[PDB]
């Protein structure tokens, strides 16, 4: 009961609707992130979710006892009674707060005033995305946020163990499917807006993406694509149903790849570097049938060889089975060194 | 009448004077809590999200002085909507994605008080909680998905958690039955993990979790089997017949990277390669070696030999192929 | 002052009721009298093995605290009385998510007697796990369970009773049919008690009888599966030495059927024991690829590559004339066994 | 209706011996079966009410089973007030009560 | 505290139910607004969402206060206790407000009684497309906003200075589209329930071929090409000529399944419905062309890439 | 307790009409229906039909439909069923049922003969 | 400033001592409430879920006496949080299985009460109102859709219902622009259902949608009509040619039964013929006879043939017609 009797004194007379400190001084609010994990990133929307133990730590002169016990954990109900910093996501697109079996919040209020507020939330953050070297892209997606009402005369935010240790990242929390996370800077800047200046309080994860899922769905089969249709080269020139076949069933499968490629990324003209990759991909597939075409056009006795002139394999054919693997050869050297090479 | 009016001025009597904020023994010794479930069905366990339904009569049990009553013998069972008189465990799942309490007709919630003090809360949770799959070894793969319950606000000074009859506490979890899985074991385990605001008690309810076979016999194995099956046919087809058996190759190579594509948009963007993969992977080196194994016989004889490479590939590629299996289903079976 | 009347009642029904303590709690147990009028079937949900089910789910107690004496009989009130006294926690053991309906207001009309018995009824969408067993699927019928009854209070404390007949308390209405692929033969109900880990509880349970219907599936899997086999079977009558034709004929029904068994599935819950269609499927895969192993066992004693002109010629196969009787013979035989051994079940 | 056939119309079981009694319904009656006693001159009295259950102050040798259509009373050892005619009735639909079965030493 | 006490004087007796100078004069609102993000323009629902900082100002006599404070600024808990407009979005299909980690609301009072009121806000509003140069097709999508029962004569609204304001387009999710301009308007519509001002904004958005150039037409135009590689090859060769034909003709049929996939389910044929069908006449006429042949080569080499480009030439025009 | 008082011995001729009544005690009437069952001599018993004592609803059974009707009296405990049109074939012996549950018939009267001759 | 105090105490008088839970003449005759509908579109129509997405500005108006001012020369209109603390008829949609009403920048709601004591009362209600869709003649087919605007709790003896307006009620039907529909007809029903609980008006807004056959045309006939075309011109191929043919006729054969296949995806599994069924049955017929065609072209050859493919160029064109001209003549009258 004697916690009960220090606990309503707080609240009375108490007006949540104002700063502490309100027109005496600007009220600091000190942030330290815990991602308990690292969601999943959706490329298509432009989006990442993160799961985070966001803590708030702020000084209220009008919360501060004198009881046996230093430091008071209430429940998360009492959060609502009391004036909390109005803080959200400037690039927040949705956002949860978790009342499973109770709302995720803490609440403590130290003896000398202090307060730690912490909230277990899932932030649909925006992550403006230049795919231009997917899939092999570095993002650093920023985690913008700041007070809504209060300008920077009244709320400034800051780090409470300063850059490199108010951001920590759980090792084992790590959901990235398709991502590495590098790493993280935090950073502090002042943002001009029609009803004033504001603190935001930035945070880029800065995230790389795993080739691997890609090297087996999309370069893979278009490697294997690629090898399929240089197959046409050492089979037979007077076999024109057969080379045929190769050449519409090998174009046809890049144009599935194509689709399905661009069917992951979002609806943007940026032409990413995958595109170059498939569509060299697919200049090497369609200039294998081109070159089928050519052998077709100077195939003149169109019997197969026997044991009745017979056909000579085509110069084009022997130049091609060479220079084909070779100049796919050279291209993936030089593709691969310009794009894994870049910080 | 009168026994119920008894009841309403005991009832009456806790909530009197209660302080919904502290908790039992608030600046005390840690209040004990007692959890046991009863799993009502493990529903959509989802490797494209990394997750797995969970519906459960999730209980908690803990001793509430404040809500001692002496004057009548039986256990009250109050209406769900007291629930939000009361202080209750600030309970929080992990590793929950999306959570409700079911409430229909009304709010699946239960309180029991007992004479002694003692309070049976109950609930019916659906909870989406995250599972992150070590997918390498997928079908054959046996996936521990856990249910990290722990306390949020309060740490190890202030709560404690104990499964509810050690091992007995769970219930339920052989008569669950999945599609496609066969859960082999539960384990309890109680843990006390360390956060930069403290350290907090955690109970950690691990599934072992062993994916069926049987399925993906039906839908993935058997038709890439007899695909590769139906590629050796080529080897039986005389090597003249380049349309026929590059038509019958072609296909065998195509429609095995389609099942590979078909699989793979069921499934998430994971970098490692996983054993489905390897057999795939498997299959089409057999698959892609018969297509060149006729380009090499296309190019041997339009460049009684070349009947030999047709008569030893056509066994031997049964053969490894077997041994092939045997080696892979021996190093994940 | 005309409304004043029965403001008056319902001010004096509510002054010292306490909703947190149900009729005769620790003098008797509260008999609730239940009934279903199911005004549409929601649909049968396979791949979750679920079923939606709208109803006007009707409850009836006596609550003796609620007895009034007036110019009205029967106080017909909106759903904002209803929140103010007891009512069942009634629950649905089987229920995955229902939503109670609440567009415009909160569907729920609460009427109470002079006599204090109370008709508490409510709109529900309720969506039930229906545990599916399906091995005839398509030809297979399930006895999908709606199981409801209090959530905290034991058998000691509240049961549940069918208002009327047990026959007659469950009410599906003429036109309620939402169902696309199934047939509600009826509903039969029972009661029963269930042992938990809290106490015994009483459970009402009721078996909706449906039976699914073949009309998509037939469409949808058997004809393009028996086209399947009737296109192998095309190959038969074809000449041997059109060993492209003959081999696009297998390879491409060959891969027809791994892309039907494997559309098949996709429609079904991933479970690990064949259903009746696997067989049907896998017989018909059976009947495809021993299609093309015949043009494989032709071609082997195909002994020239040129076809009829108009300088021996191939003589057509044994194996294809036998094939041409003994495959249409085979799967028909199969049909007969498969189809009479399903249809003819109960 | 749902019309209730007792099988053994009769029975010359000795006192001290086990008796069964059938009882089936000609479609679903669920556990919504029960069965009295009737003695000549005497107004049935409910001895297994739900098909399994037992009426309060009943003797405990008056045992009774069965599922959906098929329900049986069984007496371990029947005593010399045990003898008299045994109806089995279903409430699952309007309520329709079997032929008699009557036992004898 | 003196903020304190000047607050619990503004709501004492005020009557939060009833507008200002209700029954005397119409309250003059006015509105400005920072789209923050123009969301993805959902082209098969007809929608797009925006997200904006939507503020909208009036001056309210009850709320009057004079002291050596200018302007009271304030969280979101005083928003539901005053008389807010009861705006709504005329087109919007589902429209957010934002509430992590608290409402995000704003509300500031001035001694003179003006009260700006802001609020973040998520709208998927309504947008009717007009596809029939698809994908080359520019929408002024609106964004209609009034008071839902205060008519004219209750709620005036009436754009400030600074009416729209754009920030960075950059950190748009425009995708398809360029933000190509802005454009506000008021007009007053009759209603069954009266006469309501309503303030539309139209956003003239431009759709970015690029887009759809590598993803649908290139992949039209190559299986066209393909279809004439079929000339070159020999004639003799007729299962390669057919199968060169059916599989482009078959392949074009999933194209155009494919390019409905993308679209609204509209009774009409739009520019990439037409593209594939002429697509589709090409191929299909090369497969005629060889029926023909079987049953010449030479005019089909020119004449089918000639009819082509020339299609293009008008075809892209327009 | 629980006691079921019928009205007792009756002797009729055919044609005529016969009341016969079926008190009950120790439970409020209105809460359960009251049953009202036949049954000839050495004949399983049947079912004629029941009311409901509150709003007095009644169903009857199809074979006695028309042949006897079913009236309650709310003020006296008491259920009353009237037979007319009697013939050789209705000398049997009645009896009221309690309706506990939709389980058993909790409490029978104690029967009354008729006879038709 | 003084007429706002005038407005300000009649507001407070009408609201003290009302009695939210007694209709409008509670114990005496039904309240006769009106109804007016202004639709601000029809979002979608789902055959795959059997509901259409309908969003209207729906008002109810009905007469409070306890609501009649005289003071006051004017129409209050109140702000929407007021509708809470007045009575509301209880109306449900019986339909609906997914309804909602706005709530940005506020609740989308409307009161006003006139002096006389009429209550106007408007919201702006998004419903998923379910309608069973007979598709036999799909997608030739006029779906009779409905709204059932129904009370729950009140009877006729407690509450009647009229469209305010016979037909002046329901507005902006004609101005909705439906992507795949065309609303030919809308009508107003009044009626009286009878449930077990009583008898309850029912007020009934049927639209008899159409079904704009051009969209249809286009993804479905087109590609059938011209695969069918296209299947054909088989018939010109010589017959030697098996391996065109063949290929050509399986392709056909095949594609059509992914078309079948891929529109029946698209809509739910029922279990009868539609009229596209019975369209790509009819087509599948005549692709299959075409393959057929020739398999009985080889096998009398093989196993006069230049006429029978001669009869076939012609009636299977021609006999294709014949069930066009049955076809939609059965159909489109
Ligand atoms: C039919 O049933 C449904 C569900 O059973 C009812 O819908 C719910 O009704 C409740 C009660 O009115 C709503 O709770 C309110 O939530 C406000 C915040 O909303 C956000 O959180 C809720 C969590 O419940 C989410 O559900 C919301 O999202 C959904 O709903 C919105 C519309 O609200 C939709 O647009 C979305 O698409 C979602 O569908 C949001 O994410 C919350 O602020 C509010 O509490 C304030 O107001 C009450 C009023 O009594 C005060 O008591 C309370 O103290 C709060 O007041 C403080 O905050 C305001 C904020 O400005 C200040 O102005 C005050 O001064 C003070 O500081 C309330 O808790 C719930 O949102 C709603 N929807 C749900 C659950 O999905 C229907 O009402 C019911 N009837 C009908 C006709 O449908
Ligand atoms: C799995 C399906 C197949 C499994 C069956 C596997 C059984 C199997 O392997 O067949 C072998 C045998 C081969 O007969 P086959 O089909 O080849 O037909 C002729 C046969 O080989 C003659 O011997 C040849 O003439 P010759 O004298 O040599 O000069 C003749 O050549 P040609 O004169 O025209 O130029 C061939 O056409 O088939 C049967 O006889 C019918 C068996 C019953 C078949 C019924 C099976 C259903
Ligand atoms: C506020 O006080 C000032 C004096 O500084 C006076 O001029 C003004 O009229 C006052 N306003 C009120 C009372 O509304």
């Amino acid at each position: 009961t004697i916690f009960t009797r220090i606990l309503d004194r707080l609240l009375d007379g108490y007006d949540n609707r104002l700063r502490p400190g309100l027109g005496d001084a600007v009220t600091e609010v000190k942030t330290d992130i815990y991602v308990t994990s690292f969601g999943p990133v959706s490329d298509t929307d432009m989006e990442y979710t993160i799961d985070v133990f966001f803590r708030q730590t702020w000084h209220d002169e009008r919360l501060k006892f004198d009881g046996p016990m230093k430091i008071l954990p209430l429940n998360n109900l009492l959060a609502s009674k009391i004036w909390t910093p109005d803080t959200f996501f400037h690039n927040g697109k949705k956002s949860v707060a978790h009342n499973m079996t109770t709302p995720n919040k803490l609440l403590r209020l130290v003896d000398n005033g202090t307060l730690l507020y912490t909230m277990r939330l899932t932030i649909h953050a925006e992550c403006p995305m230049h795919l231009e070297d997917f899939p092999m892209d570095v993002h650093a997606c920023p985690l913008k946020f700041g007070s809504y009402a209060y300008t920077k005369a009244e709320v400034i935010y800051s780090w409470t163990l300063g850059k490199n240790k108010s951001v920590e990242v759980a090792q084992d929390g790590s959901r990235l499917n398709q991502y590495d996370l590098l790493g993280h800077v935090v950073g502090t800047e002042i943002i001009r807006s029609s009803t004033g200046e504001y603190v935001v309080m930035t945070t880029h994860f800065h995230l790389k993406r795993k080739i691997g899922y890609f090297v087996i769905q999309t370069y893979l089969p278009c490697i294997m694509t690629v090898i399929l249709s240089q197959v046409s080269f050492w089979l037979n020139r007077e076999s024109v149903p057969a080379r045929t076949v190769f050449g519409v069933t090998t174009v046809l499968t890049m144009t599935t790849l194509s689709i399905s490629a661009r069917n992951s990324l979002p609806k943007v003209a940026y032409a990413t570097a995958m595109d170059w990759f498939i569509a060299v991909c697919y200049a090497f597939v369609f200039s294998a049938l081109i070159e089928f075409a050519t052998v077709n056009y100077f195939t003149k006795r169109s019997w197969a060889w026997e044991g009745k002139t017979y056909n000579s394999v085509s110069k084009v054919d022997k130049i091609s089975r060479i220079i084909f693997p070779v100049l796919f050869a050279i291209f993936n050297l030089v593709y691969w060194a310009t794009y894994v090479n870049r910080e | 009448p009168s026994n119920m009016s008894l009841v309403k001025e005991t009832v009456d009597r806790l909530l009197k004077g209660y302080d919904i904020r502290l908790r039992p023994d608030f600046g005390g010794p840690p209040v004990a809590v007692g959890m046991n479930i009863d799993i009502a069905s493990i529903d959509m366990v989802s490797e494209v999200n990394m997750d797995y339904t969970l519906t459960m009569y999730f209980q908690q049990a803990w001793r509430d002085k404040r809500l001692s009553y002496n004057v009548i013998p039986l256990n009250l069972t109050l209406d769900n909507r007291v629930a939000d008189q009361l202080w209750v465990p600030d309970t929080y799942f992990l590793n929950d994605k999306k959570s409700f309490v079911h409430g229909v007709t009304v709010k699946n919630r239960m309180i029991r008080l007992h004479p002694d003090g003692t309070v049976l809360y109950g609930l019916r949770i659906t909870t989406t909680a995250a599972c992150m799959m070590d997918l390498r070894r997928y079908p054959l793969d046996e996936q521990n998905c856990t249910l990290e319950i722990e306390s949020y606000g309060y740490t190890t000074d202030d709560i404690e958690f104990y499964w509810r009859g050690d091992d007995n506490a769970v219930t339920g979890v052989t008569k669950i039955e999945l599609p496609q899985f066969s859960i082999v074991d539960y384990k309890l385990i109680t843990k006390k993990v360390v956060f930069s605001t403290g350290s907090y008690p955690r109970l950690s309810l691990s599934f072992k979790l062993k994916r069926n076979i049987g399925y993906f016999i039906l839908q993935t194995y058997m038709p890439s089997i007899l695909i590769t099956i139906l590629s050796w046919v080529s080897f039986w087809i005389n090597y003249d017949a380049s349309a026929a058996r590059v038509a019958l190759g072609i296909t065998t190579v195509l429609t095995m990277t389609t099942i590979n594509t078909h699989l793979r948009e069921t499934l998430p963007k994971i970098p490692y390669v996983k054993a489905i993969d390897m057999y795939l992977m498997g299959c089409f080196v057999f698959v892609f070696m018969a297509l060149l194994e006729y380009a090499l016989v296309n190019y041997i004889f339009f460049g009684t030999d070349v009947n030999a490479i047709d008569r030893w590939s056509r066994i031997f590629f049964p053969v490894v192929f077997s041994f092939f299996n045997i080696v892979y289903w021996l190093y994940y079976v | 002052d005309n409304t004043t009347v029965f403001t008056r009642i319902l001010d004096r029904l509510l002054d010292g009721y306490d909703n947190r303590l149900r009729p005769g709690l620790g003098e008797r147990v509260t008999e609730v009298k239940t009934d279903i009028f199911v005004t549409s079937f929601g649909p049968v949900s396979d791949h979750d093995m679920e079923y939606t089910i709208d109803v006007f789910f009707r409850q009836s107690w006596k609550d003796e605290r609620l007895k009034f004496k007036g110019p009205m009989t029967v106080l017909r009130l909106n759903n904002l009385m209803a929140s103010k006294i007891w009512t069942p926690d009634t629950f649905f053991h089987n229920g995955k998510k229902s939503v109670a309906h609440n567009m415009t207001m909160p569907n729920k009309l609460l009427r109470i007697t002079e006599d204090g018995t109370l008709l508490y009824t409510m709109r529900l969408t309720v969506r039930a796990e229906c545990p599916m067993h399906l091995e005839d699927f398509p030809m297979d019928a399930h006895a999908c369970p709606l199981k409801f009854g209090s959530y905290a209070y034991t058998r000691a404390e509240v049961v549940y009773e069918w208002t009327r007949e047990p026959a007659r308390s469950v009410v599906v209405a003429e036109d309620g049919s939402r169902l696309n692929q199934y047939d509600l033969l009826g509903q039969t109900v029972d009661s029963g008690i269930v042992q938990s880990s809290t106490g015994e509880y009483v459970v009402m349970t009721t078996h909706f009888h449906l039976k699914r219907k073949i009309g998509y599936f037939v469409i949808q899997t058997y004809l393009p599966c028996i086209m399947t086999v009737i296109l192998s079977q095309v190959s038969f009558w074809l000449n041997r030495e059109s060993v492209p034709a003959r081999t696009v004929f297998g390879v491409t029904t060959v891969l027809t059927m791994t892309t039907l068994s494997i559309s098949a599935r996709n429609s079904l819950p991933k479970v690990a024991y064949a259903t009746a269609m696997d067989w049907f499927i896998a017989v018909c895969y059976a009947f495809v690829f021993s299609a093309l192993i015949e043009f494989a066992t032709v071609n082997y004693f195909t002994k020239r590559g040129y076809a009829w002109d108009g300088k021996t010629f191939n003589s057509v196969s044994k194996i294809d004339r036998l094939s041409r009787i003994a495959f249409p013979l085979l799967f028909g035989i199969f049909n007969l066994v498969y189809w009479a051994t399903y249809l003819n079940r109960e | 209706y749902i019309v209730m056939t007792q099988s053994p119309k009769s029975m010359s079981m000795s006192l001290g011996e086990r008796v069964t009694l059938s009882c089936r319904a000609s479609e679903y009656v669920g556990s919504y079966v029960s069965w009295y006693q009737q003695k000549p001159e005497q107004s049935p009295k409910l001895l297994i009410y739900g098909a399994s259950n037992r009426y309060t102050g009943v003797p405990d040798r008056f045992a009774g089973s069965g599922s959906a259509t098929d329900f049986t009373l069984t007496i371990t050892s029947v005593q010399a007030e045990d003898l008299a005619d045994y109806h089995c009735g279903q409430t699952y639909n309007y309520p329709t009560f079997g032929g008699g079965t009557k036992l004898e030493i | 505290g003196d903020v304190t006490v000047i607050l619990n004087n503004l709501l004492e007796g005020y009557d939060n139910k009833l507008r200002p100078d209700i029954g005397v004069k119409p309250t003059l609102i006015h509105t400005d607004m920072y789209v923050n993000s123009i969301g993805p323009v959902n082209a098969i629902n007809m929608e797009y969402t925006i997200d904006i900082f939507f503020a909208q100002t009036w001056y309210d006599r009850r709320l009057k206060f004079n002291s050596t404070i200018k302007v009271l600024r304030l969280n979101s808990n005083m928003v539901g206790k005053i008389w807010i407009p009861d705006t709504f979005f005329r087109n919007s299909k589902k429209a957010d407000a934002h509430w992590i980690t608290t409402p995000n609301r704003m509300l500031r009072i001035w001694n003179d009684g003006r009260v700006l009121y802001t609020l973040r806000l998520t709208i998927d509003a309504e947008c009717q497309l007009q596809l029939h140069n698809f994908p080359m097709d520019e929408h002024s999508c609106p964004l209609e906003f009034s008071s839902y029962g205060y008519p004219r004569e209750e709620i005036v609204y009436q754009w400030k200075r600074s009416s729209v304001e754009v920030g960075d387009t950059r950190s748009w999710r425009l995708y398809q589209f360029s933000f190509v301009g802005l454009r506000n308007t008021t007009e007053v519509v009759k209603t069954t329930s009266g006469d309501y001002v309503v303030m539309s904004v139209y956003f003239d958005l431009s759709r970015r071929m690029g887009y759809f150039t590598i993803q649908t037409y290139i992949p039209c135009t190559l299986i066209v090409v393909l279809s004439w590689v079929s000339f070159w090859i020999n004639k003799d060769a007729v299962p390669a000529r057919t199968s060169l034909g059916i599989t482009t003709v078959l392949t074009m049929t999933t194209l155009s399944t494919i390019a409905r996939k993308s679209l609204p389910k509209v009774s009409y044929v739009t520019a990439m419905d037409l593209f594939v069908s002429v697509c589709f006449i090409f191929v299909f006429s090369a497969l005629v062309e060889y029926g023909t042949l079987h049953y010449m080569d030479s005019y089909a080499r020119i004449f089918f890439p000639t009819a082509f480009c020339l299609f293009n030439l008008v075809y892209w025009v327009s | 307790e629980i006691q079921l008082q019928q009205s007792g011995p009756e002797l009729v001729k055919p044609g005529t009409s016969v009341k016969v009544s079926c008190k009950a005690s120790g439970y409020s009437f209105t809460d359960y229906n009251m049953y009202w069952v036949k049954q000839s001599h050495g004949k399983s018993l049947e079912w004629i039909g029941y009311i409901d004592p509150y709003n007095a609803d009644t169903t009857y059974n199809r074979e006695f439909k028309g042949k006897a009707t079913l009236t309650v009296d709310k003020s006296s405990s008491t259920a009353f069923m009237h037979l007319n049109s009697l013939t050789s074939e209705d000398s049997a012996v009645y009896y009221c049922a309690r309706k506990r549950n939709n389980f058993y018939f909790d409490y029978w009267g104690q029967g009354t003969p008729l006879t038709v001759s």
